């Protein structure tokens, strides 16, 4: 008997499993593999991909009224979240004087260009020292190392950083068999997706479904 | 019977020993013609062109050596033994 | 005695070799080695070295 | 707590004998 | 093929880089283009492929003890700043990947080109210069992989049954793409004994006699093979038309097929079928479930039982000792024996306890690695441990390493390690001194005719006849009288000729000789040359690496002073 | 090379020097452990080359009395009872007694429980001994290793060749960018944390006034301030950085002789010399077969592994007769872009990343003074640009190094420093690049378990775990069973242990494989860092109980069995692997063996006037050295061809070099080898002694 | 985000054919790869034979009388039997022979929908003297089922259950090389190998696949609207 085969949607608030049945024996594992090396490496996000701290001429300093070293600092920016609209490179602010810790939350974006854990930990500030920043945007997908501001040949205040615009986290699947002797032999395939709270569950496999319809396009026709 | 072969180790070694009368020899033989072959191209704009051309057809960015032994596989070329 | 003479007694050897006025031959890699030709072994020997190549006279270009 | 050192993150021990003497 | 780094193949071919980056015409003069490489700019790297393209280069790792140490490879290129090294050239090269380092040589003139590129290619010297035997064959996880799937289960999935009554007979399979369907399917464990019919691999030489009646054998017939699909998967990568092998792949088993691979067939062939078979390992390796937790490690069931009986066995030598009936040396004496005697008793029920699914029994049972004793003292006991002369210490360590050592056991149990440690470095530069004058010696030994013509021989002893009935191959013929090219003709009892004069030995005629009842045969070797330098190849005997009759113009002297000289670091001793 | 290489530098026992053995002179029999070092120096711990057993390490407990001998403590059993008051004995006092071990089974009241204790007495010699004849006993059962020793955790469970390349290989472990302390370790790491100097203690008491990154402010309850600067990013003597990071929150209470401050290496006041990885122990497709190690993309991305390494290259301006070298901006016959990082002074601006070859110092010789050629003077004649009486020696950026220009410094003559005897002004440059780990770094674990990375693969092959996180490192098995250490698979198990966190079954009653189980112990929340001491830690029942009760995951399940074998999925293949695979933690570090060190490549170069071979050295791309055995290998094969081309126009004849490095240039066929220069000389040579050498053809004819 | 176009070329023999798709995005070679072997071993339909049913059998041990094959060898030549079927329902169809000589496969006289498509196959070696009947049922499935799995429903007296390839495709294996695309060169060529059965070519049941997996990866594309560039 063949039906046509649909995916069942749970709901969880960042993280959402999928049912997709009934499929060909055998055919379980091999799907949901391709779904989660798709979702792993290929979806479109957004990162930071250069900063420019005020006072500061590279990474290996310190500034006067900090607590850490700029160092330090941008390994806390590495775990911004960022998700922007427009296409080309965005400039976002940051200044904090005096006393207090300062957090993600405090950055002045441009419009369209939300930061989606404003409470998370950059840096704290003793009275003596004011934070200025300014960030810069830029949408890409996969991994992308720092050295790539470099050679575009920028000013010597300027630091590049390091990029990862991978929204998707933490992507599973098990597969559940009816292995009986009469014609009710079908595999079922249950995925489980988790992302950083930059797109949805069912928004990144949207994504990834377009992808690879799109590299099946070329690869189905008569030859 | 062998899968086809690949890069350097293209022609089988032993078609090549075939020809050659011990192992030795196939590496003066192949590396004389292949000398002869690098002049050509720098006899053939001016002067004496006493040395024959790549004889099997050479293909785009080959190496001398490389024509060579592509060329000692087709029987093309003769060698006279030592003295 | 070129070969005698790397080893030990360098002026001991050359005296006994230049009042016989004996001469080697250069069979043997470690002469051969130290006059810095080419040594006879391999590709080395001459019944290799000296090899002429030809292309077939059967061979007619276009 | 055991350990001299006055605020050492502390570890709990797979330890069988007490120690007589500070390293 | 090797793998270069890009950025250390930019620096050594410079010069010609220089050449077609001028050639191009992307540099106005050479000297400028020289320049343009020292910034590299990227319009190098695309010249930088054509450069390299068929260009020959030599590896090379010190200390080179024997000639494979320094072979040539057609480089590739690749990112990062690693040299890459193909799998199967570490028993040669003798390389771990832990640190080691590696030259590269780059042959220059044409000369030198042409002879990196026939005289010392890798996929030409697949047999060991020293003997007979592959060095560049499967090793050391390919090893497990190819064991792995040659095992047979009893008792598996899917595995054939016979029917009796009603029921239909299962387990037979029209071909070997619908066996990998059903395990593939799952129904199917790639290891059960199951009934194929197979069309495309040639019978064996016993069955192929009765099914064909001799008539041949042809690529399309189809015989009704009996095996486990992981035979015919193996079956699939070893060269056509080659009898099929139906045994468990120990790597004795895999030595035996490449000699017999390396000695009937072209050098591209075993070239080749040695690659499908390190590919085909390792993806089995993996598959092949082989880990190491400390479930695995097993202590055997009736250790305690053991010890006490040793123990108090010693401690009556003790007893004797306070008597004063055995002096102190003898009471030492005697002890050693005891434990000697324990450590073996725990050794073999350590054997016996282990089953054989077990992944410490078969890493090292299926000669991958390792060996049985290591695996005796990590779940057994370690065994009387010596001193800093070499001595036994009378005292036994008695704890495996998997239980922990008391500090008293582990203090006393240095010496040993550190000594070896210590004697081994040394042994290594002696063995080093040992290969020098083996060098100079016989520099002067070189194949200088091809045949002197004499008569001389050695007697060589083929086989002893067992006094009771017909003989027994000798041990190492293989050693004694292989490569030999026979000295006369070998005459029999009766009046006919078995092999000829001047015709090389094999195990073939060498079968053929020892079934013909003739036990001695007179040799014709280097020890009775009658040339003025060196020695003439007809009575040097087929070469080592080639596999042929010795070349006219090879250096028989500086390739047996390697041989004798490079396992001498592996040399131990345990008077005279 | 990091906190506790300096600690081990300082505590070593050598040999050699002036005024003691030689090398060669020293007999195989003191170079092996003695009976009486127990106790005072380390059996494990020695250097691995050619001085092995001639540089010991000091013990943990052992100090060193007036005359120069070396003292371990004991206590004192006086009739069979352990007294609380210990004897500091040297190695000819020990002899005279009898020394029990520190596992004896004591009493509360210190009475033998045993009727025989095991013993040492005089020189090699161990015994049982009824509990009268017993008069010492040993501080800790781990008082006969070193301080590098005991931070090895199941040392007792390694093999010593193992133990001493884990040893040796801890104080060549570079410092991250990052610390974290070690899932499972030895109670050691503090102590010798503390000790080795490189984090900043509190001297006294009282209430953090102001945290900067620069300086802590501390007020004393006395009313006095003591403020302790950081320094940040210092280039250590090895080319590693040297970084201290306020510890500390602001505002906070501080005891006197607490740590402050975070050194290099250090987390929390704790000897880190690594990170915790998840690794799974199986062969995986041949990519870490023969001891290489298969990284999963996730740590490059993550910086788990990246470092910071700290140059400094050094120009001076020395006086010659001809002149007075200067450095100074404009430098002849060399474009404007390539200056503009150079400021007026002559020395590059800081934070500019410098690619090799670029100027760093810019400085010009007084030109020897000959001269001016006419082919010279036409063709400066044509453009009109004088070659000064200038030279240039600029001081340049060797190949294969990158980063930034953090920090230059400069003596004068005028400012008062201290110079050199004719050199007026000295410059040094710092230049700091931050390495990603990659294909030949080397790792190692702690048992000695070295091994370079062979791959990366990227985040979504790595087999992966049933919950979803794939794993970091995957370590082959035929390394384990072979080098006869099995520390690594308890490590692995344990620290899975301490990932997870566990609850033992207490409620029924406390099972028996967990009696001795201290009660702090029972139950540990995730991620709990636990302490195996050397020579007592987790017994095997014990460990095994504590894999039966980790914590079940967040998702709901539990992932590895009472075996410590998981269930793994193939990252490219998608199906699960046939068998359960080990999985866990472990403890790795990133070596000092780094390939962007350890490559030299060289086509031509600069040669040497007087031995006329390629100049050597890595600092200069020096040629690589062919000694005789890989001659000896070229005549084995019968190369007559490469091996006369190696020993001629590659090192030595000057006419070769030039004829060949042209003939290629041109793009002709290289000139076929003939008869080295080096023949005419010896010729030369031999006709100086009065000896007469003449060459005879065929026929007989000289020549 | 914009991606170069693949292209797949076609090395043929008989029934065999090497396909090869460069260049590839890095890391799709096994994406692609063994979803698409699957699919063309276990997706597109097929007809195959399911039971035999010999005549003087009284039970299976027992050889046919007057064959030379075995009842094992008859049932392997009818599991070669290359069969097409347009109907569901489980077709029945005979095979009579006599006399001496072989009995081939284009020698069963199949009813409408049913086309045999090597009919030079061969299925017994037939004594002389006697006449063979054999029944075989035809029916349509996917992949590979078991006949084990299929057993006896209910049951019968002279039932033969036969493994069934309900399939066109027979043998397909790949590979992931590195090809350099650019200066980057970590870009991916996967190469397929099919060989098929005779009724259908493997030029075409790789599109056969290709469309049933652009259905199945549809619905996550259904989900929302995300594009992605060529
Ligand atoms: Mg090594
Ligand atoms: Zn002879």
């Amino acid at each position: 008997s063949q039906r046509p085969t649909l995916s069942e949607d749970v709901l969880t608030d960042n993280r959402s499993q999928f049912v997709i049945e009934p499929l060909e024996p055998g055919f379980g594992y091999t799907l949901g593999n391709s779904l989660r090396r798709t979702l792993l490496s290929s979806i479109p996000g957004a990162a930071v991909t250069s900063i420019r701290i005020d006072g500061v001429l590279h990474e290996f300093t310190t500034v006067p009224g900090v607590k850490e070293d700029v160092t330090e600092i941008i390994l806390n920016l590495k775990s911004l979240v960022v998700s922007s609209e427009e296409d080309e490179p965005v400039t976002m602010y940051l200044r904090k004087q005096g006393p207090g810790e300062v957090t993600a939350g405090d950055i002045v974006p441009p419009a369209g260009v939300t930061v989606h854990n404003p409470g998370m930990h950059i840096a704290t500030l003793n009275d003596k020292g004011k934070l200025e920043v300014e960030l810069v945007v830029e949408r890409g997908r996969g991994y992308v190392p720092a050295v790539q501001n470099r050679a575009s040949g920028a000013e010597i205040g300027r630091i590049p950083v390091d990029s990862i615009y991978s929204p998707v986290l933490k992507v599973t699947y098990k597969v559940d068999a009816t292995r009986v002797e009469q014609r009710t032999d079908f595999d079922k395939l249950i995925l489980d997706v988790e992302t950083k709270n930059s797109i949805s569950p069912r928004d990144a496999l949207a994504s990834a479904g377009k992808t690879l319809v799109e590299l099946f396009g070329l690869a189905r026709e008569l030859n | 019977g062998y899968d086809t072969p690949l890069g350097i180790t293209n022609p089988p070694i032993d078609e090549l020993l075939d020809r050659v009368s011990s192992k030795y020899a196939l590496v003066i033989y192949a590396a004389k013609r292949a000398r002869q072959i690098n002049d050509y191209y720098n006899q053939l704009g001016e002067g004496i062109l006493e040395y024959v051309g790549p004889l099997v057809e050479p293909g785009l960015q080959e190496k001398p050596l490389s024509i060579a032994l592509r060329e000692i596989h087709a029987d093309l070329l003769e060698h006279t033994e030592g003295e | 005695w070129l070969s005698a003479a790397s080893f030990q007694e360098t002026t001991r050897v050359l005296t006994d070799a230049a009042i016989n006025c004996r001469s080697d031959k250069l069979n043997g890699l470690k002469e051969n080695v130290i006059i810095g030709k080419l040594i006879p072994a391999g590709t080395g020997i001459n019944r290799y070295r000296n090899i002429a190549v030809q292309p077939t006279e059967e061979a007619r270009a276009a | 707590s055991n350990n001299s050192v006055p605020g050492a993150p502390n570890r709990v021990s797979f330890a069988k004998l007490r120690e007589p003497l500070e390293v | 093929q090797c793998g270069l780094p890009k950025l250390m193949a930019l620096e050594l071919f410079k010069p010609f880089v220089m050449k077609r980056l001028v050639d191009l015409n992307h540099a106005q003069n050479i000297k400028s283009a020289k320049r343009m490489v020292e910034r590299q700019r990227p319009q190098v790297w695309d010249v930088l492929e054509e450069v390299i393209a068929e260009h020959p280069v030599l590896l090379n790792r010190a200390p080179t003890l024997h000639r494979l140490g320094i072979q040539a490879f057609e480089p590739m290129l690749v990112e990062g700043k690693a040299i890459q090294l193909h799998p199967l050239v570490c028993e040669a090269f003798n390389a771990d990947f832990d640190g080691d380092q590696m030259a590269v040589h780059l042959p220059l003139s044409a000369e030198a080109q042409a002879e990196a590129r026939i005289l010392m290619l890798s996929s030409n010297n697949i047999l060991s210069p020293a003997s007979g035997r592959p060095l560049a064959m499967p090793r050391l996880d390919m090893v497990t992989g190819l064991y792995y799937l040659t095992t047979e289960v009893p008792g598996d999935t899917g595995e054939y049954q016979p029917a009796s009554g009603d029921h239909p007979e299962t387990g037979v399979y029209s071909s070997p793409a619908e066996a990998i369907m059903a395990a593939d399917r799952g129904v199917l464990s790639v290891r059960a004994k199951i009934k194929v019919r197979l069309t495309q691999l040639r019978p064996p030489v016993e069955i192929e006699a009765e099914l064909f009646g001799h008539s041949g054998w042809q690529p399309g017939d189809a015989w009704m093979a009996e095996t486990t699909l992981g035979r015919v998967m193996f079956n699939e990568l070893l060269p056509l038309g080659y009898p099929f092998v139906n045994k468990q792949m120990h790597k004795k088993v895999q030595a035996a097929i490449i000699n017999d691979l390396a000695e009937r067939y072209p050098m591209i062939v075993v070239a080749q079928t040695v690659d499908k078979l390190k590919d085909a390992g390792f993806y089995w390796a993996t598959r092949s479930g082989v880990t190491v937790s400390m479930a695995d490690v097993l202590v055997p069931p009736r250790k305690k039982e053991i010890l006490d009986h040793y123990e108090e066995r010693a401690d009556k030598v003790e007893k004797q000792f306070q008597r004063g009936a055995l002096n102190h040396d003898e009471r030492n004496e005697a002890l050693v024996e005891i434990w000697k005697e324990a450590t073996d008793e725990v050794g073999q029920a350590l054997r016996e306890h282990y089953p054989d699914d077990n992944p410490i029994i078969t890493i090292v049972d299926s000669g991958a690695t390792g060996n049985f004793t290591q695996t005796r003292t990590l779940a057994g006991m370690k065994g009387l441990v010596t001193n800093p002369k070499g001595e036994f210490i009378p005292r036994p360590v008695k704890s495996s390493f998997r239980e922990g050592l008391t500090v008293l056991e582990y203090f006393i149990n240095t010496h040993g390690a550190r000594k070896g440690l210590a004697d081994t470095a040394l042994r290594t530069a002696d063995s080093g001194y040992l290969t020098r004058r083996l060098v100079d010696v016989s520099q002067d030994v070189i194949v200088r005719e091809h045949d002197c013509q004499t008569e001389r021989g050695i007697v060589v002893e083929l086989a002893e006849r067992a006094p009771d009935g017909t003989l027994i191959r000798d041990p190492y013929i293989e050693t004694s009288a292989y490569a030999r090219t026979l000295g006369t003709d070998a005459v029999d009892e009766a009046g006919n000729v078995i092999v000829e004069r001047g015709q090389d030995l094999g195990d073939p005629e060498i079968d053929a000789l020892l079934a013909a009842g003739i036990t001695q045969v007179k040799v014709r070797s280097v020890l009775t040359c009658a040339t003025s330098t060196g020695v003439c190849a007809t009575c040097y005997g087929r070469s080592m690496a080639t596999g042929k009759l010795v070349d006219i113009g090879e250096a028989v002297g500086i390739v047996a002073a390697q041989s004798i000289g490079e396992p001498g670091t592996q040399l131990t001793m345990r008077d005279i | 090379n990091n906190p506790l290489s300096g600690l081990t530098h300082k505590r070593r026992l050598s040999a050699l020097g002036p005024g003691g053995l030689s090398r060669e002179r020293a007999g195989l029999e003191v170079r092996d452990v003695h009976p009486s070092h127990y106790g005072r120096m380390c059996p494990i711990e020695t250097p691995e080359g050619p001085n092995i057993g001639l540089i010991g390490s000091l013990s943990v407990y052992a100090r060193v009395n007036p005359f120069g001998f070396i003292e371990t403590p004991y206590r004192k059993v006086v009739d069979g009872v352990v007294s609380d008051e210990i004897v500091y004995l040297t190695a000819d006092e020990e002899d005279r007694h009898v020394v029990a071990q520190a596992n004896s089974p004591i009493d509360a009241d210190g009475r033998f429980v045993e009727p025989r204790v095991l013993v040492r007495r005089k020189a090699g010699e161990v015994e049982y001994v009824p509990s009268s004849e017993v008069d010492y006993m040993d501080v800790s059962p781990r008082q006969m290793v070193s301080v590098a020793t005991a931070m090895i955790p199941f040392l007792e469970h390694d093999d010593a060749n193992r133990a001493l390349m884990g040893a040796n290989m801890q104080r060549q472990a570079v410092p991250l960018v990052r610390s974290e302390a070690p899932l499972v370790g030895t109670g050691m790491e503090l102590r010798a944390a503390i000790d080795a100097g490189d984090v900043v203690v509190a001297e006294e008491s009282g209430v953090i006034e102001e945290v900067s990154a620069d300086y802590i402010t501390v007020m004393h309850d006395n009313g006095t301030r003591r403020t302790y600067r950081m320094r940040k990013f210092a280039r250590s003597n090895h080319g590693t950085c040297a970084n201290q990071c306020p510890i500390v929150d602001a505002g906070d209470r501080v005891e006197a002789g607490q740590v402050i401050a975070d050194g290099p290496c250090t987390d929390d006041g704790e000897m880190a010399l690594g990170k915790n990885l998840l690794v799974a122990i199986m062969p995986w497709e041949g990519h870490n077969y023969e001891d290489a190690i298969i990284l999963s993309n996730r740590l490059v991305e993550e910086d788990v592994l990246t470092s910071i390494h700290i140059e400094e290259h050094e120009i001076d301006a020395r006086d010659t007769k001809l002149g007075a070298e200067e450095i100074t901006r404009d430098i002849p016959n060399i474009s404007d872009e390539v200056l503009a990082d150079l400021d007026e002074r002559g020395i590059v601006r800081i934070g500019a990343e410098v690619r090799d070859g670029d100027i760093l110092v810019g400085k010009v010789t007084p030109k020897g003074e000959t001269e001016l050629t006419p082919e010279e003077r036409l063709l400066r004649a044509i453009f009109g640009e004088k070659a000064r009486e200038v030279r240039d020696t600029s001081l340049k950026v060797p190949h294969g190094e990158s980063g930034k220009v953090i920090g230059i410094r400069v003596f004068s003559r005028e400012d008062e420093d201290e110079l050199p005897a004719g050199v007026n002004e000295l410059v040094r440059v710092y230049v700091a690049q931050k390495r990603k780990i990659s294909d030949g770094d080397k790792l190692a674990g702690r048992h000695g378990n070295k091994g370079v990375i062979g791959k990366i693969l990227p985040v979504e092959d790595m087999p992966f775990l049933a919950d979803g996180t794939p794993v970091d490192i995957i370590l082959n098995t035929h390394g384990v069973p072979r080098r006869m250490n099995i520390g690594q698979i308890l490590e692995t198990h344990l620290g899975w242990c301490a990932h997870s966190g566990w609850k033992v079954d207490a409620a029924k009653g406390v099972p028996d494989w967990a009696a001795r189980l201290p009660d702090e112990l029972l139950e540990a929340q995730p991620n709990a860092i636990v302490s195996t001491p050397v020579f007592d830690g987790a017994q095997e029942a014990e460990l095994q109980g504590l894999l039966s009760c980790t914590l079940p995951n967040r998702d709901g399940d539990v992932l590895v069995d009472a075996d410590g074998k998981a269930m793994l999925f193939d990252g490219r293949s998608g199906e699960p692997f046939p068998y359960p695979v080990t999985v866990g933690y472990m403890y790795i570090m990133k070596l000092h063996h780094l390939v962007d060190d350890k490559i030299h490549a060289r086509s031509t170069g600069p040669y040497s006037m007087i031995t006329q071979q390629p100049l050597g050295g890595k600092a200069q791309f020096g040629g690589q050295r062919f000694g005789e055995m890989e001659c000896w290998a070229m005549q084995a094969y019968g190369a007559a061809y490469t091996l006369q081309e190696l020993l001629t126009i590659k090192s030595d004849d000057t006419v070769g070099r030039v004829k060949v490095y042209e003939a290629i240039v041109k793009g002709e066929n290289i000139p076929e080898p003939g008869i080295p220069e080096s023949f005419k000389v010896l010729l030369k040579e031999l006709q100086s002694l009065c000896l007469n050498v003449e060459v005879l053809s065929s026929d007989g004819a000289a020549i």
